[PDB]
């Protein structure tokens, strides 16, 4: 995001984004895919609480654990606090989730997790 | 016999390719029948120019 | 030439705006940069191509 | 005739402003009382100093 000789060097994700603080265009060369930047900004919206260290930010991005309020979660955990089986968010049964990509697309709601 | 030197003008060495620091951009055309507004036109132009 | 005056100039205006800006919708996509495309009788009178 | 060249010194150039790779920083003041103490002063010195 600085050092204009580094502007001769195409931005990387793990470089300018996590460790530095990549701009959206830096993040863009740093991911190419539009969906990659979508998930990137969803995380960074949820991961300002874990900006540093790089381990905090990476664990908040991956989502296989809980960071902050944990809406960034992306792991395999399908077991609640009291142990009742998780309902698949696509199936409206038992409880119909009005919460999906239409309402909050950032959380990237998974299969059953 | 030290008269000094004539250096009223600067001498600048330029990069080799003319320019180096540059961003990217995207084609744009006016949006008809709105008095303003714009829209993407990638029909015949690269979506990423220098 | 076009049938009258006959010495008119064929100069065109072209527009651009930031990629990620445009990125998504036309949420007010004010163009950022303007270029003027023309053509002229270029020629090298005293140099060759090495 | 060939005596070589008299070039016993370098002629480094420099950047137009004399410095390009600058780095931001922030004011630091010694904390009162306890020794080796430090803290931040933002009353007068601006937040960002290159
Ligand atoms: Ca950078
Ligand atoms: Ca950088
Ligand atoms: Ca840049
Ligand atoms: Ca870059
Ligand atoms: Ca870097
Ligand atoms: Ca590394
Ligand atoms: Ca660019």
């Amino acid at each position: 995001a600085n050092t204009f000789l580094e502007e001769v060097r195409k931005g990387n994700l793990e470089r300018e984004c996590v460790e530095e603080t990549c701009s959206y265009e830096e993040a863009f060369e740093a991911l190419e895919s539009s969906t990659a930047t979508d998930v990137f900004w969803a995380k960074y919206t949820a991961c300002e609480t874990a900006r540093t260290p790089r381990d905090k930010l990476a664990a908040c991005l991956e989502g296989n654990c809980a960071e902050g309020l944990g809406t960034n979660y992306r792991g395999h955990v399908n077991i609640t606090r009291s142990g009742i089986e998780c309902q698949l968010w696509r199936s409206r049964y038992p409880h119909k989730p009005e919460i999906n990509s239409t309402t909050h697309p950032g959380a990237d709601l998974q299969e059953n997790f | 016999e030290n008269h000094g030197t004539e250096d009223e003008l600067p001498n600048y060495c330029f990069p080799l390719g003319g320019v180096i620091n540059t961003e990217t951009l995207t084609k744009v055309k006016p949006k008809t029948g709105q008095e303003n507004g714009w829209e993407k036109d990638a029909t015949e132009f690269s979506d990423k120019n220098e | 030439k076009q049938q009258n005056g006959k010495l008119e100039s064929q100069v065109e205006m072209q527009f651009f705006s930031t990629t990620e800006a445009t990125a998504g919708n036309g949420d007010n996509l004010t163009p950022k940069v303007v270029l003027y495309s023309e053509d002229v009788d270029i020629e090298t009178p005293d140099t060759h191509i090495s």
